[PDB]
C-alpha cells in the first residue's frame, strides 16, 4: 500500500501521473509515501513551492484518494 | 461546454470579466488554474493563499459555486 | 472596468462564458444590448421577451446584480 | 410640457436624443407626447417593433423621466 512506498516511489507516482516539476518537491523534502499521505491541504497548497493548481489536483485527486 | 475542459487563460480571462477583479487573472495564470483546478478552490483559498481582498474573492468563488453546480 | 461601458460584443461574449447559456450570446448581440443596456434588464425580461429557460436566465439575472452592486 | 408634444415633436426628440433609427416607430404608430409617457416598459419593449436594447434605454432613461 501507499503508506510504504519509499521517496523514490512517490516521485515515481507523480511522474506517471503528470506531475514530473512537482514531484521534485517531494524528493527536496524526502517525503515518503506515509508523510505523503498524512500531508493535509495547506501543507500541500503552500509548503511544497510549487503552483496552486497542481497543487490543487495533488491534493484532491490523489493524496485524499490514496 | 463545461468549465472543467477550460484552459488557465479561459480562467484567468473570465475573472478579469467580473467587476473589480481585471488585476487578478494574472495570478491565476501563473499559477495554472486550469477549469478542472478552478473547481477545487474554496474562497479561503482566493483570500488566504491568493492574497486577494473578500471582495473580489467572494465573486470569484460565486462563480466557481455556479460552474460546479452546471458540472 | 465598469460594465456600463461595455460594448454589444463584451455583454454577448460574457453570457456566452456563463454555462450552458453559449447559445444565448447571439441574442444579446442582436437585440444590441450593450452595458448601459444590461444593467436595466430583469430575469422576466430575459424570459419573457427573449425566450430564454429560467436557468440560464437565473445566471444572467445573477450576473446582472453583481454588475449593478459594482457600479 | 412633453405631455403636449406632436408626433413629429417625440420623432424630434428621440433622433436628438440619438435613436434615430427608433424614433420611426412612433411615426409608424402616430404616437403623441401624451400617448408616450404614458406607455408602460412592457409597451416599450415588445410593441414598437424596436430593438431590445436600444427600447430599454428609451423607456428607463426617457419616457419614466419626461
Amino acid at each position: 500500500s501507499p503508506v510504504e512506498w519509499t521517496v523514490m516511489d512517490v516521485v515515481e507516482y507523480f511522474t506517471e501521473a503528470g506531475f514530473p516539476e512537482q514531484a521534485t518537491a517531494f524528493q527536496e523534502q524526502e517525503i515518503d509515501g506515509k508523510s505523503l499521505l498524512r500531508m493535509q491541504r495547506t501543507d500541500v497548497l503552500t509548503g511544497l513551492s510549487i503552483r496552486l493548481g497542481p497543487a490543487l489536483k495533488i491534493y484532491e485527486h490523489h493524496i485524499k484518494v490514496l | 461546454g463545461s468549465v472543467s475542459k477550460w484552459s488557465t487563460d479561459e480562467v484567468s480571462e473570465f475573472i478579469q470579466s467580473l467587476p473589480g477583479c481585471e488585476e487578478h487573472g494574472k495570478v491565476f495564470k501563473d499559477e495554472q488554474i486550469d477549469g478542472e483546478a478552478f473547481l477545487l478552490m474554496t474562497q479561503t483559498d482566493i483570500v488566504k493563499i491568493m492574497s486577494i481582498k473578500e471582495g473580489p474573492a467572494e465573486k470569484i468563488f460565486n462563480s466557481i459555486l455556479m460552474f460546479k453546480a452546471a458540472e
